[PDB]
């Protein structure tokens, strides 16, 4: 009620209603145990709501950069908590919320189903959505997030149209040169379905992605000799690269043949005789080929291979093998119920 | 030494890896004494720790790659190391002598116990595979 | 803790300790007893308990609650107190003081939020907490701190449930205790249907439907290289000499059974 702010007005002139609540914002943060926080909250959500936490948040947000930002935090914890009904002007809270979490951590809600639910039930537009996201870009980034990051990234890259592409240059040399150094990012075919990407062209780094995603180490040993300068000079060194590419033309040889002999990879991926045998566990350690040696009849038996682009036949070999897949286990449905 | 022998899946490397750890060992029974006693029970980890890892990536290897492999012990004491990590707890290694070659998984009657180690692991052989192969239909269906 | 970890034991017994009730009264006040690890708030069984409804008045029975932890001492000792639940969505002037009464005990105590109904939603559950301090003229203002509860299965359990599960495909929410070839056949009637939904996108994601393609073109291709590769000769070794192991067990099991009745023939003479 109205006479817990007046006792707080007594705490706050000896120390250092809606304008009285906004008033008794501007008085503690300029001195600033925890009620007194905490009955703000007590007195912010039980009234309009939107001039007082615009007020109250960026006193919350100052105070991050100063000594001990665990309490306005743990604060805001509970405010965010708090509100959960709607408001627009969550985000700017939850922009405190993040902003909090990159200056310390993960006890928050982050996920994908719930931030669209965060989006377009607070059904603001792609402008928002272009800070909230890239809000929870660096904020992941920081926190050693990698693998969640590219999904933060990726629809960063996909809320664009072919209009609004023009601006995105920067997070389009930065998502790549990121991921690049990362080893085990392994689709590039989803850096390439966005409308920025195919619209840039040239020398930056999407050209790259042409080397890497259909072509073989026979298209990047020629570009090695082109350019020493501008692969080297952005956040890649070129060894790692090899060794991605040793692995891009393997696996799409490993798709193909599943009888594939040892100087197969001498020839083509241009190492002597025993460099094979630890390269291979390589390759079968990080998911991608799960491969086999018969080394005593020099063979390399695979179990499986995966796609690095698909097409109208990889669809179709789904198709009639599923089938009648269905249609044995058709026959097995009718005579197992029949039993009884 | 929880990082080599227990966690990590490198199938090659655990010979001289994890043996250059114990040659620090043989360097001080002097100055420390007190870890000697543990000196060979070590290596009979070793052993099979290779062919809990090696048996799950090769099909065939030769027997005469493996006596190069492991450096510190001679054929013999090798061969019969072999064989009780493989009727006894779950490894799936089979000797063949005419072309000096072992074999590993390759055999599909193999109904598997409870008591192996699951340690460092990758994908098993298919005996492990060609069994359990329903639940990987019922399972990534209902997840897609 | 900041996650509880719920386990589906405590609900059904809210809900069957829900409908049996004191008429006209809303809640049940009863305690918790589980584990933790300072993340994860684990709650693992539950009672009902009454007590006296009046105006700003709610009479919880200090001799009561003590005796239920204590009766549930005797069963384990390894159960530290974590919470009580309260129903409803809505928090009446009752709701607080009862919170203040665990607290002499001295958890932080997890309180947890059930409905009946909300009558546009769903059971919507929240777990809750009381924690402040005080001014002391006007110490009376007090929120709750809200936390997320998340259940959790273990494989007897998960195993368990799906036959409790099998309640909701059922007129009058009978199936008799099943088969197990009417369940093997329905576990390939649990395929058909899962079958059924990746095919009929698939003459979907072929001609047109091709926007979001890559991520189920990256599970279907996945789901058909997880499935290793044999020439089926091989096969027939393995599948049907099995089948002349359990035909073999079938014939010995009654080779014995027809053993143990003529042996029965023999001795109830």
């Amino acid at each position: 009620e109205e006479d817990q702010a007046a006792e707080l007005r007594a705490y706050l002139k000896s120390k250092g209603l809606h304008v009285d609540l906004a008033q008794i914002i501007e008085a503690c943060d300029v001195c600033l145990v925890e009620s007194v926080m905490n009955s703000v909250v007590s007195l912010l959500l039980i009234l309009k709501q939107e001039a007082l936490i615009e007020s109250l948040c960026e006193k919350l947000v100052k105070f991050r950069e100063g000594e001990r930002p665990s309490l306005r935090l743990q604060l805001l914890s509970n405010l965010f908590h708090g509100m959960d009904k709607n408001t627009p002007v969550r985000y700017t809270v939850y922009c405190s919320l993040i902003k909090v979490a990159a200056s310390c951590i993960q006890y928050i809600p982050t996920e994908l189903d719930q931030v669209r639910k965060w989006i377009s039930d607070w059904n603001l537009t792609t402008e928002k959505k272009h800070t909230l996201l890239r809000l929870l870009y660096e904020a992941l980034v920081d926190c050693k997030k990698s693998d969640a990051a590219s999904k933060v990234m990726v629809e960063l890259l996909g809320s664009y149209t072919e209009d609004n592409a023009s601006q995105a240059r920067v997070d389009a040399h930065r998502c790549i040169v990121r991921a690049l150094k990362d080893p085990n990012a392994f689709l590039f075919d989803h850096l390439l379905t966005l409308k920025p990407v195919k619209f840039l062209e040239g020398e930056l780094i999407h050209d790259l992605l042409t080397i890497f995603v259909s072509a073989k180490l026979a298209s990047y040993v020629k570009f090695y000799q082109n350019n020493k300068d501008f692969i080297d000079s952005l956040g890649l060194l070129h060894e790692q690269n090899m060794a991605k590419m040793r692995l891009l033309t393997f696996m799409g040889m490993a798709v193909e043949n599943k009888e594939i002999s040892f100087d197969t990879m001498q020839q083509e991926l241009q190492i002597g005789a025993d460099d094979v045998e630890a390269f291979v566990i390589d390759a079968v350690r990080t998911k991608m080929v799960y491969c086999k040696i018969d080394q005593t009849q020099r063979k390399v038996v695979v179990s499986h291979s995966t796609h690095r682009t698909f097409g109208k036949q990889q669809w179709q070999q789904l198709y009639d093998t599923l089938n009648a897949w269905k249609q044995n286990l058709n026959k097995v449905k009718n005579s197992l119920l029949s039993l009884s | 030494l929880y990082n080599w022998l227990e966690v990590e899946f490198n199938p090659l490397k655990l010979c001289e890896r994890v043996t250059k750890v114990l040659n620090w060992v043989r360097e001080q029974p002097e100055k420390e004494p007190e870890l000697q006693q543990y000196v060979p029970q070590l290596q009979n980890n070793t052993i099979l720790r290779l062919l809990q890892q090696v048996s799950q990536i090769y099909q065939s290897i030769e027997f005469s790659r493996l006596t190069s492999l492991v450096p510190f012990v001679d054929a013999f004491q090798l061969e019969r190391a072999i064989v009780d990590a493989a009727r006894h707890c779950d490894l799936q290694v089979r000797i063949d002598h005419t072309s000096r070659t072992l074999s590993f998984g390759s055999d599909l009657n193999y109904a598997t116990r409870e008591d192996a180690p699951i340690g460092p692991h990758l994908q098993s052989m298919p005996s492990e595979q060609i069994r359990n192969q329903l639940t990987a239909m019922s399972s990534v269906l209902a997840k897609a | 803790g900041r996650v509880v970890r719920l386990h589906p034991v405590i609900l059904a017994s809210i809900v069957d300790s829900y409908e049996r009730r004191n008429e006209g009264a809303a809640r049940v006040i009863g305690t918790l007893l589980g584990t933790v690890d300072k993340h994860s708030v684990e709650v693992t069984n539950c009672f009902s308990v009454p007590h006296n409804e009046s105006e700003d008045e709610v009479a919880v029975d200090m001799e009561f609650a003590k005796n239920m932890y204590e009766l549930h001492k005797k069963v384990s000792p390894n159960e530290l107190i974590l919470g009580w639940y309260a129903t409803g969505h809505d928090i009446t002037e009752h709701s607080v003081l009862i919170h203040e009464y665990y607290s002499r005990e001295a958890p932080n105590p997890i309180h947890l939020t059930v409905d009946t109904s909300l009558q546009n939603g769903r059971m919507s559950i929240k777990a809750y907490v009381s924690t402040l301090m005080g001014v002391p003229g006007r110490t009376m203002g007090v929120m709750f701190t809200p936390l997320t509860v998340k259940y959790a299965y273990y494989d007897t359990e998960r195993i368990g449930v799906d036959l409790i599960m099998k309640t909701c495909f059922s007129p009058n929410r009978v199936i008799g205790l099943s088969s197990d070839l009417q369940q093997v056949g329905g576990a390939s009637a649990r395929i058909q249907d899962a079958l059924s939904t990746v095919l009929q996108y698939a003459e979907d994601v072929l001609s047109g439907k091709v926007s979001a393609d890559n991520t189920v073109g990256r599970f279907l291709m996945s789901l058909v290289n997880q499935v290793p590769k044999i020439v089926p000769d091989d096969f027939e070794t393995m599948l049907n000499s099995n089948i002349n192991d359990l035909l073999m067990v079938t014939y010995l099991a009654n080779l014995t059974q027809s053993q143990i009745a003529l042996n029965e023939k023999l001795v109830n003479l």
